[PDB]
RNA sequence: GGGAGACUGGAAUUCCUGGUGUAGCGGUGGAAUGCGCAGAUAUCAGGAGGAACACCGGUGGCGAAGGCGGGUCUCUGGGCAGUAACUGACGCUGAGGAGCGAAAGCGUGGGGAGCGAACAGGAUUAGAUACCCUGGUAGUCCACGCCGUAAACGGUGGGUACUAGGUGUGGGUUUCCUUGGGAUCCGUGCCGUAGCUAACGCAUUAAGUACCCCGCCUGGGGAGUACGGCCGCAAGG
C-alpha cells in the first residue's frame, strides 16, 4: 500500500457503494472515513469513495 | 490603517442615529 | 487513527524520572504518585498527542510544510544521521548554530558558497593554487560541517517545526513559537510546557524512544510523498 | 445543453450551406432555440437567479451577432428577423 | 432483594461533577453515586479524589447487592474517569472491557459561543 | 387573492378569492336541495345563536361523506364549483357507474384526473382509503368521528390531519388544533389536503359583505345595561366592573364537556400557547 | 431512455420465493411501458448494520433498467407506498 | 459544496409516555438564582417536532461578486484541452439604465427543537441597566415580495503583448523509460532576478515595461450631515 493509488495507478477498478468488503478497508475502525493521505488516492477516486461510503451508510450497509 | 479615524466616523454615525431615533416620532405621525 | 500501542512503548522505558531537587512546580499534572522518590509520566496522554501530531504533519505536508530536526548532543551523532538521508530532512549534529530559523538572509549565502565549492570539486583544481589555499579548505570543512548537516536541501521554508530537549534548547523552541508557526516538541519535568504549541509526552534521555519518535515523525512526510 | 441530433438538424435547416457552423445565421438560430428552451425551465424555476445570468449573456451575444449582421448586410438581417420572429 | 451477576457502570463526567451508576444489562438501575452525594460541594466536586470516592461508594453499594462482573462505559471528556475505574477495579470488582460511549453531535444543535472566563 | 383598488371607502384594502381552479358556474340541479335560513332561532322561535340574520339564500349541494359503497368502481372529476355552506370549493365526480356526487375537492386536484375509492386504491390526493390501508405518517382529512358515521374532521380550507404510527385497533391523528386523538382503524379517510387554502385572508372591507353571509352586528356588553349584560353600563367608559363573564353568568373557564365523558380515546389535549 | 440501478431492502419476514415475483409485479409497469432489459439479483437473510424499522436483518435486491425518469420515479413511488419493502435507492449508472 | 425544484436517512438537543432509581441536579476564579423531594439528575424502550449534515473536509473545487458541505433524481448555467472542418474584425471598455447582491430588518401565510436582541432575576463592584449563571418574546427555518447598505479586503477596476527561476497542487492532452521523468496549455499558495515602491512590500496570478475605457481622490472637522428630489409600508439608503 501507500503507492500512488489503486484506482488511479492500477488503471483497472470500480468504486461501487455495494462493495462493503472494499469499503471496509477504507473506513476507519470506529466507522469514520479515513484521511486521503493514508489511502494515497487521487482526488477524483477519493470523492468517488466518499460518495460510495455515504450511499452505503444511507442504505444501512455500514455501521456509520 | 489606524483605528482613530474609523472610530471617529463610528461615533459620528452613532450620534446621528441616536438623534434620528429621538426625532423619529416628530415625523412618524406627521408622515402618517 | 493510531500507528503504535503502549506495549511497544513500555519496552522502550519511557516512564522514568529525575531527582526531586531539579523539577518545577508546574509539572505535577503528569505525575500520579511518589514511589521510592522517582517520578513517572502517564501513558494515556501519549497516544493522543502522537496521533494529533501525526495528523497535523499529514495536513502540513499537503499544505506545503515539513518537519525539521535540531540537536546539540555530541554522543548520538549516528542516530540522527542514518534516518535523515532517507527522507531528506534537515538536522544538526555537533554544533547548534545561531540564527538559522529566525534569520534566513544569512544561511542562503553560505548555502550558495558551499554549492559553488561542491560544483567546482568536479574539476580538480589543486596545482593552480598555492598549497596554503588548499590546506585552508581542509580545516574550513571541519569548521563548517559541525554546524549544518541537512539545511542544504530544505529550500521550502516549512510550516511545521519540531524541537527536542527543550530544557537545553529552550531558545530554539522559544523562537519557533515567535512567528506563530505550529510548534511541536517533547517536554520534561524541569522545563516550560506552555512554550510548545502541541506537546508530546516523552523522555529526553532515552535513545530507544528518541529513535522511534524521529522515525514516526519522519514517516509522516513520506506518507504524503508516496501519495503525491 | 442541446442534444446532438437537435443541434445538427437545426444547423442543417438554418445553415447557409452543407457542413456550415458558427455562421451568423446559424449562431442566431442556435441562440434563439436555446432561449426558447430555457424560458420553459425558467417559468418553473423562476427562483434560480443563476441561470438568468447565462440567459442574459446569450441574449446579449445574439444581439451583438444581429448588430454585426445588420452592419454587414440589411437584406439578410431582415430575412432572418422575419424568419425567426424576433423584435 | 435481587441478584445481578453481570452489569455495567455508566460514568457521566463533566467539568462540575461525576455521576457513576451501575445497572443490569436490561436497564434497571440498582445503585448510583455522585460527588455531591459523597459530601463535596462547589468546585470540590470536580477533583479526582471526589470521583474516586464516589466510584468506591458505588462499588460498595453494588457489592452489597452482590455484583462482581461489571463493564464500564464513560461519557465525554472530564476528569475522574481513570481514577474512578482504578477505584472500581481495586474495590473488588471486575473491570472488564472499556467501551467509550460519548454523544457525538455532528453539528446538530448550536452550543453557546464561549465562556469569557 | 385579488385586491380591490382604493376606489371607494368600502374598497380601501379589501380583497377577494381569486376563484381560480373553478370551471363551471352553476351547480347540478339533480343534486341541489332546498334550504331556508333560520336567523339563529330554534324551534321555539327565540333568538338562540345571536349575530344570525338576513343573508343571501343558498343551496345545499348534497355531499357524500360516507363513500362506503363503490369501492372498486373508479371515478373521474368533471367540474369544480363553489359552495356557500362550505368554506371551500367542491368537485363533481362522474362515476363509472353513472351517478354523480360531490367532494370537498382537496388541494392539487386538477380537472380530468381519475380517482378510485376502496381498499386497494392507490394513496394519492383525491381518493378515499381506509386507515388500515393508509400508511402511517401521511396526511388525510374528513375521515369521520365513528365508523360509517360521516366525515366530521378537518373540512375547512387549507386544513388537514397528520396520521401518526397506528397500533392495534387504534390509530393516532393530530387534528389541526394540535390535539392528538385515537380512532379505530376501520375508518375511511381521504388522502390529500383541502383546497382553497388561499382563503381566510380575505379582507371583507365593509360590513355589508359580512352581512350578506348572514352575520348581524355584535354589540359589546360593556355599553349594555346591567339588566342585559353583567358588564353594567355605568357612568363613562367602564372596563366591565368585574371579571370577564358570559352574558348568562358563565365565566371564561374550562367550559369543557361534562367531566368523565366517553373520551378515553383522547391521548393529549391541545395546547393553549 | 437512460440507464438506472435500483437497490431495495425488503422485510426479513418475507421469503426469497415471493421476493422475485413481487419485484416482477412492480416491473410489470416498466416492461409494459418502457420495455427494457430486466436483471434482478436477490440475496436474503443479510444482517443490517443497525435497526431499520424494527428489524435486524433483511433481503437486498438489485435491479437495472434503461427506462425514463418518469418511469423510474413511478416505480420508486410504488415501492415507497408498498409495505412489503422497507428501503429503496435509485442510482444513475452513467458517468454522471 | 455552480443554481432552482422534488424525494430520502444517521448522530445529537428538547418534550411526552411505559420501566429503574434516589435527595440532590445544574452552574462559577469562589457562589447564589433556577430545577427536585408533588419522585430530581441519571439509565432501557417507544413517539413528536425545528435546524444542520462530524469523520472525508484542506491554503482543495466552483461562481463575475455575495456565496456554495448528508444521500437520490429532473432541468439548467459556466470553464479547460484536442480535432481546428465553420463566418472572418464580429476584439475591449461603458455615462444613464437593468439584474444579482452576505447578514440583519419589514408585509402576509406556518412552524418554533437548540441558541438567542430586548426583558426578568443571581454574582462582583463605592456605583454594574454589561463581562458570569438561570428562563426568554422577536430572529434564526419553509412559501410569496421589499429592504441594497458590510472590513461586498486581495482596502489591488475591466482586455490583451512582454520581463531569470525554484518549489507544490488540481485540470484534460501528447514525447522519453516501461513504473519513472521533461515540455506543452489554464486556476490556485510560498521563496526569489531585473524592475517598481517613502518603507511595508509586488515581482509571470504584478503594485514592472505600455495601450483602450468608466468611476473616484485635490487638507482634517462641519458632514457622508442640512434643504429639495429619487425611489421604500416602515427603519433607512
Ligand atoms: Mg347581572
Ligand atoms: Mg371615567
Ligand atoms: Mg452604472
Ligand atoms: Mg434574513
Ligand atoms: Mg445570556
Ligand atoms: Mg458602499
Ligand atoms: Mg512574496
Ligand atoms: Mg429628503
Ligand atoms: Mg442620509
Amino acid at each position: 500500500k501507500t503507492r500512488k493509488c489503486v484506482f488511479c495507478s492500477k488503471k483497472g477498478q470500480t468504486i461501487d457503494y455495494k462493495d462493503t468488503a472494499l469499503l471496509r478497508t477504507y473506513i476507519s475502525e470506529r466507522g469514520k472515513i479515513r484521511a486521503r493521505r493514508v489511502t494515497g488516492n487521487c482526488v477524483q477516486h477519493q470523492r468517488d469513495i466518499a460518495v460510495a461510503v455515504k450511499n452505503a451508510r444511507e442504505v444501512a450497509l455500514l455501521p456509520f | 490603517g489606524s483605528v482613530i479615524k474609523k472610530r471617529r466616523k463610528r461615533m459620528s454615525k452613532k450620534k446621528h442615529r441616536k438623534l434620528l431615533r429621538r426625532t423619529r416620532v416628530q415625523r412618524r405621525k406627521l408622515g402618517k | 487513527m493510531a500507528v503504535v500501542t503502549m506495549k511497544q512503548l513500555l519496552d522502550s522505558g519511557a516512564h522514568f524520572g529525575h531527582q526531586t531537587r531539579r523539577w518545577n512546580p508546574k509539572m505535577k499534572r503528569f505525575i500520579f504518585t511518589d514511589r521510592n522518590g522517582i517520578y513517572i509520566i502517564d501513558l494515556q496522554q501519549t497516544l493522543t498527542y502522537i496521533d494529533k501530531a501525526y495528523e497535523f504533519v499529514k495536513e502540513t505536508v499537503a499544505h506545503g510544510g515539513t518537519v525539521l530536526f535540531v540537536g546539540t548532543k555530541k554522543q548520538a551523532q549516528e542516530s540522527i544521521a542514518e534516518e535523515a538521508t532517507r527522507v531528506g530532512m534537515p538536522y544538526v549534529n555537533q554544533r547548534w548554530l545561531g540564527g538559522m530559523l529566525t534569520n534566513f538572509s544569512t544561511v542562503h549565502k553560505r548555502l550558495q558558497r558551499l554549492k559553488e565549492l561542491e560544483a567546482m570539486e568536479q574539476t580538480g583544481g589543486f596545482e593552480g593554487r598555492t598549497k596554503k589555499e588548499i590546506l585552508m579548505l581542509t580545516r574550513e570543512k571541519n569548521k563548517l560541517e559541525r554546524s549544518l548537516g541537512g539545511i542544504r536541501d530544505m529550500q521550502k521554508v516549512p510550516s511545521a517545526v519540531w524541537v527536542v530537549d527543550t530544557n537545553k534548547e529552550h531558545i530554539a523552541v522559544g523562537e519557533a513559537r515567535k512567528l506563530g508557526i505550529p510548534v511541536i516538541a517533547i517536554l520534561d519535568t524541569n522545563c516550560d510546557p506552555d512554550v510548545v504549541d502541541y506537546p508530546i509526552p516523552g523522555n529526553d534521555d532515552a535513545i530507544r524512544s528518541a529513535a522511534l519518535l524521529t522515525k514516526v515523525i519522519a514517516s509522516a512526510v513520506a506518507e504524503g510523498l508516496q501519495a503525491r | 445543453a442541446l442534444t446532438a441530433e437537435q443541434k445538427k438538424e437545426i444547423l442543417g435547416q438554418y445553415g447557409l450551406h452543407d457542413t456550415d457552423t458558427g455562421s451568423p445565421e446559424a449562431q442566431v438560430a442556435l441562440l434563439t432555440k436555446r432561449i426558447q428552451d430555457l424560458t420553459e425551465h425558467l417559468k418553473v424555476h423562476k427562483h434560480d437567479h443563476h441561470s438568468r445570468r447565462g440567459l442574459l449573456l446569450l441574449v446579449g451575444r445574439r444581439r451583438r451577432l444581429l448588430k454585426y449582421v445588420a452592419q454587414v448586410d440589411v437584406a439578410r438581417y431582415r430575412s432572418l428577423i422575419e424568419r425567426l420572429g424576433l423584435r | 432483594k435481587k441478584n445481578v451477576p453481570h452489569g455495567a457502570a455508566h460514568i457521566k463526567s463533566t467539568f462540575n461533577n461525576t455521576i457513576v451508576s451501575i445497572t443490569d444489562p436490561q436497564g434497571n438501575v440498582i445503585a448510583w453515586a455522585s460527588s455531591g452525594h459523597v459530601g463535596f460541594k462547589g468546585s470540590r466536586k470536580s477533583t479526582p479524589f471526589a470521583a474516586q470516592l464516589a466510584a468506591e461508594n458505588a462499588a460498595r453499594k453494588a457489592q452489597e447487592h452482590g455484583v462482581k462482573k461489571v463493564d464500564v462505559f464513560v461519557k465525554g471528556p472530564g476528569s475522574g474517569r481513570e481514577t474512578a475505574i482504578r477505584s472500581l477495579q481495586a474495590a473488588g470488582l471486575e473491570v472488564g472491557t472499556i467501551s467509550d460511549v460519548t454523544p457525538q453531535p455532528h453539528n446538530g444543535c448550536r452550543p453557546p459561543k464561549r465562556r469569557r472566563v | 387573492i385579488r385586491k380591490y383598488k382604493p376606489t371607494t371607502p368600502g374598497r380601501r384594502g379589501a380583497s377577494v378569492s381569486d376563484f381560480a381552479e373553478i370551471t363551471r358556474s352553476t351547480p347540478e340541479k339533480s343534486l341541489v336541495r332546498p334550504l331556508h335560513g333560520k336567523g339563529g332561532r330554534n324551534a321555539h322561535g327565540r333568538i338562540t345563536t345571536r349575530h344570525k340574520g338576513g343573508g343571501h339564500k343558498r343551496a345545499y349541494r348534497v355531499i357524500d361523506f360516507r363513500r362506503h359503497d363503490k369501492d372498486g368502481v373508479n371515478a373521474k372529476v368533471a367540474h369544480i364549483e363553489y359552495d356557500p355552506n362550505r368554506t371551500a370549493n367542491i368537485a363533481l365526480l362522474h362515476y363509472l357507474d353513472g351517478e354523480k356526487r360531490y367532494i370537498i375537492a382537496p388541494q392539487g386536484l386538477k380537472q380530468g384526473d381519475v380517482i378510485e375509492s376502496g381498499a386497494n386504491a392507490d394513496i394519492k390526493p383525491g381518493n378515499n382509503l381506509p386507515l388500515r390501508n393508509i400508511p402511517a405518517g401521511t396526511v388525510i382529512h374528513a375521515v369521520e368521528l365513528r365508523p360509517g358515521g360521516g366525515a366530521k374532521l378537518a373540512r375547512s380550507a387549507g386544513v388537514s390531519i397528520q396520521l401518526l404510527g397506528k397500533e392495534g385497533t387504534y390509530a393516532a391523528l393530530r387534528m389541526p388544533s394540535g390535539e392528538i386523538r385515537r380512532v379505530d382503524v376501520r375508518c375511511r379517510a381521504t388522502v390529500g389536503e383541502v383546497g382553497n387554502a388561499e382563503q381566510s385572508n380575505i379582507n371583507w372591507g365593509k360590513a355589508g359583505r359580512m352581512r350578506w353571509k348572514g352575520k348581524r352586528p355584535t354589540v359589546r356588553g360593556v355599553v349594555m345595561n346591567p339588566v342585559d349584560h353583567p358588564h353594567g353600563g355605568g357612568e363613562g367608559k367602564t372596563s366591565g366592573g368585574r371579571h370577564p363573564v358570559s352574558p348568562w353568568g358563565k365565566p371564561e373557564g374550562r367550559t369543557r364537556k361534562p367531566n368523565k365523558p366517553s373520551d378515553k380515546l383522547i391521548v393529549r389535549r391541545r395546547r393553549t400557547g | 431512455m437512460r440507464p438506472y440501478e435500483i437497490m431495495v431492502i425488503l422485510d426479513p419476514t418475507l421469503d426469497e420465493r415471493t421476493v422475485a415475483p413481487s419485484l416482477e409485479t412492480f416491473l410489470n409497469v416498466i416492461r409494459k411501458d418502457g420495455g427494457t432489459v430486466d436483471k434482478v439479483d436477490i440475496w436474503g437473510r443479510r444482517r443490517l448494520a443497525y435497526e431499520i424499522a424494527k428489524h435486524a436483518e433483511g433481503i437486498y435486491a438489485v435491479i437495472d433498467v434503461k427506462a425514463e425518469p418518469a418511469t423510474v420515479s413511478e416505480l420508486d413511488r410504488q415501492l415507497n407506498l408498498n409495505e412489503s419493502v422497507l428501503r429503496t435507492k435509485v442510482l444513475r449508472t452513467d458517468k454522471h
